[PDB]
């Protein structure tokens, strides 16, 4: 049994955060809320659904409607930038979902992507790296797909977690290995970066 | 929850006679000690009389003492307070009371569990 | 109500390691005590329970059988002896108290236990050639990819210092053969490609590899 | 020529929890009742105060606990609460009286005195009497609780926090229930 949050969510200061988890188990279960900073452990920010702690701020509310819970921060201030994590039980013979990074100052910017192919020494060293940066992109997430030809290539895939750089937005970068013989078998491949809707696509061929 | 309602008040001259009574609900009445307070405008409830479970000790306030008598009737279940000889600073709203104990301070209001809602007396 | 989370670290495969939570600020001889983890990218799970004086334990089918939970009230700590390890295990550890209103009640900062093997190994580096970074304003991307190394982490200059501009040193990559890549990138004039000399320096440390690789506009 | 130990009872410098009500027997011994018993509440049931100085009792039972200003009001016959139903019961037809004091210049501190303990969940209600000391984790739903605290299973005793900023409602305030047993027997504890 699994509870589904969104991976990131955003809003400015003063507006109001919604952050949704859902669950078939949820109608007749209760959920919970954690917040949690960097380097520091959860702490229960609502609990029964709808119950505040006593030393919660009152702008943190939450409510069900069936198979889906919310948490609502209204007037978000800076302060309330977290990871958080709804939590509940399946119901038979404790879950919680998989968090939610909500960004609390700029504007949207799409991911500038350079795509490199494998150098020709490390084809002599009988190995293939495809190298996909992805720089100065806000907010910060994305999501990465590789295409060998037309087709979708799942395997050999690594890629890591945004991370903030000194202006602000956002880089991260995806790693695909191939052996020499895929990568001068087809004719091109791409990486494809997904960010806010919209898709930035880096294709290279062999030489 | 005992209820209490106080009768036999009204106006009536100094020198002059009146018997409050005070009925209570349920059927144990003989397990509550009964009690009259009464408060003249301005004052706090001041203790005037109260009876225990056998009738056997009874107390009066010192202002009373000798003019006023109280008595129990179990099978009514009613407290009566007989007053004698009237004066005019006896005129006060009267209230009947009752508890499960009898308080070695028989005169605090906080002792009494059940009040009635009380019955003015005038003397003129 | 202080919970304070202690022995993680690195830890082979089939070893054993064992967490301790020192509690303090309630009478921690009363209380019901809790071990909850959570996995890198992954949601939280619930790990073991003990009662009051330590008779009763109860798991979850993921540690069953591996895990054991014990308490020393003497000492108000408590345990979580884990034997062999696997590389599922690897999350942040956090011990948990019993406190509701009418389960979760009180939470350490956690301890985080790296299930690992990886040895020592300087990187491979590799050219990232140039290619068009933005056409309207006249620059390229040129890097070097430093591949497979352990552990963290590297440290990458350009031009032995020189070039500082422009630099773009991207966090690492922890591949599923537990070693790491990562990559630097600068950002210079297109018209400079066939002029001026890229190097990328590399130093790693650990296994004491210092290399300075030239990046020339070739495939 | 004994003479009863009161002065231990009421003047001892700690009480006992409410939910692990401490009693005294007192038996075979000389008591002063009317001197003893001269900001007191003092109610007496099914006995009068200015009698007990002549009478003869099998057992006289002194009952000691600490419990919050608003709770007083059940130690006595016929109450219904937390205090009464799950920690200390006095029987329909109780025959004693019961003393209380504000002890907040005794038993509060200025971080919470979090030492006085009470029963807030029970399946069942006390018997008159009755002192349950026992702390399993209470089961309030279907799935048993195996001595784990956690959702539908809680530990069944809390503390006062007595804290000398509190209300009176919230003060504490110390308990000498004396209980006076005629069964058969002899009676030994005469007053005088």
């Amino acid at each position: 049994y699994e509870l589904t949050q969104p991976p990131s969510v955003s809003v400015s200061p003063g507006q109001t955060a919604r952050i949704t988890c859902s669950g078939d188990a949820l109608p007749k279960q209760y959920t919970y809320w954690y917040q949690q900073k960097p380097g520091q452990p959860p702490v229960l920010v609502i609990y029964k659904d709808s119950e505040r702690p006593s030393g919660i701020p009152e702008r943190f509310s939450g409510s069900s409607s069936g198979t889906t819970v919310t948490l609502t921060i209204s007037g978000v201030q800076a302060e309330d930038e977290a990871d958080y994590y709804c939590q509940s039980t399946d119901s038979s013979a404790v879950v919680f979902g998989g968090g939610t990074k909500l960004t609390v100052g700029q504007p949207k910017a799409n991911p500038t992507v350079t795509l490199f192919p494998p150098s020709s020494e490390e084809l002599q060293a009988n190995k293939a790296t495809l190298v996909c940066l992805i720089s100065d992109f806000y907010p910060g997430a994305v999501t990465v797909a590789w295409k060998a030809d037309s087709s979708p290539v799942k395997a050999g895939v690594e890629t890591t977690t945004p991370s903030k750089q000194s202006n602000n937005k956002y880089a991260a970068s995806s790693y695909l290995s191939l052996t020499p013989e895929q990568w001068k078998s087809h004719r091109s491949y791409s990486c494809q970066v997904t960010h806010e809707g919209s898709t930035v696509e880096k294709t290279v061929a062999p030489t | 929850q005992v209820q209490l309602v106080e009768s036999g008040g009204g106006l009536v001259q100094a020198g002059g006679s009146l018997r409050l009574a005070c009925i209570a609900s349920g059927r144990t009445f003989h397990s509550y000690v009964m009690a009259w307070f009464r408060q003249a405008p301005g004052k706090e409830r001041e203790f005037v009389a109260a009876i225990s479970w056998s009738s056997t000790p009874t107390y009066y306030g010192e202002s009373v003492k000798g003019r006023f008598t109280i008595s129990r009737d179990n099978a009514k279940n009613t407290v009566y307070l007989q007053m004698n000889r009237l004066k005019p600073e006896d005129t006060a709203v009267y209230f009947c009371a009752a508890d499960r104990g009898e308080s070695y301070y028989y005169t605090r209001p906080t002792e009494y569990e059940f009040w009635g809602q009380g019955t003015q007396v005038t003397v003129s | 109500v202080q919970l304070v989370e202690s022995g993680g670290g690195v830890v082979q495969p089939g070893r054993s390691l064992r967490l301790s939570c020192a509690a303090s600020g309630f009478t921690f001889r009363t209380y019901a005590v809790h071990w909850v983890r959570q996995a890198p990218g992954k949601g939280p799970e619930w790990v073991a329970v003990i009662s009051y004086d330590g008779s009763n334990k109860y798991y979850a089918d993921s540690v069953k059988g591996r895990f054991t939970l014990s308490r020393d009230t003497s000492k108000n700590t408590l345990y979580l002896q884990m034997n062999s390890l696997r590389a599922e295990d690897t999350a942040v550890y956090y011990c948990a108290s019993r406190g509701d209103t009418v389960a979760f009640d009180i939470w350490g900062q956690g301890t985080m236990v790296t299930v690992s093997s990886a040895s020592t190994k300087g990187p491979s580096v590799f050219p990232l050639a140039p290619s068009s970074k933005s056409t309207s304003g006249g620059t390229a991307a040129l890097g070097c990819l430093v591949k497979d190394y352990f552990p963290e982490p590297v440290t990458v200059s350009w031009n032995s210092g020189a070039l500082t501009s422009g630099v773009h040193t991207f966090p690492a990559v922890l591949q599923s053969s537990g070693l790491y890549s990562l990559s630097s990138v600068v950002t210079v004039p297109s018209s400079s490609l066939g002029t001026q000399t890229y190097i990328c320096n590399v130093n790693h440390k650990p296994s004491n590899t210092k290399v300075d690789k030239r990046v020339e506009p070739k495939s | 020529t004994n003479l009863c130990p009161f002065d231990e009872v009421f003047n001892a410098t700690r009480f006992a929890s409410v939910y692990a009500w401490n009693r005294k027997r007192i038996s075979n011994c000389v008591a002063d009742y009317s001197v003893l018993y001269n900001f007191f509440t003092f109610k007496c049931y099914g006995v009068s105060p200015t009698k007990l100085n002549d009478l003869c009792f099998t057992n006289v039972y002194a009952d000691s606990f600490v419990i919050r200003g608003d709770e007083v009001r059940q130690i006595a016959p016929g109450q219904t609460g937390n205090i009464a139903d799950y920690n200390y019961k006095l029987p329909d037809d109780f025959t004693g009286c019961v003393i209380a004091w504000n002890s907040n210049k005794l038993d509060s501190k200025v971080s919470g005195n979090y030492n006085y303990l009470y029963r807030l969940f029970r399946k069942s209600n006390l018997k008159p009497f009755e002192r349950d000391i026992s702390t399993e984790i209470y089961q309030a739903g279907n799935k048993p609780c195996n001595g784990v605290a956690g959702f539908n299973c809680y530990f069944p005793l809390r503390s006062y926090s007595f804290r000398p900023t509190y209300g009176v409602g919230h003060q504490p305030y110390r308990v000498v229930v004396l209980s006076f047993e005629l069964l058969h027997a002899p009676a030994t504890v005469c007053g005088k």
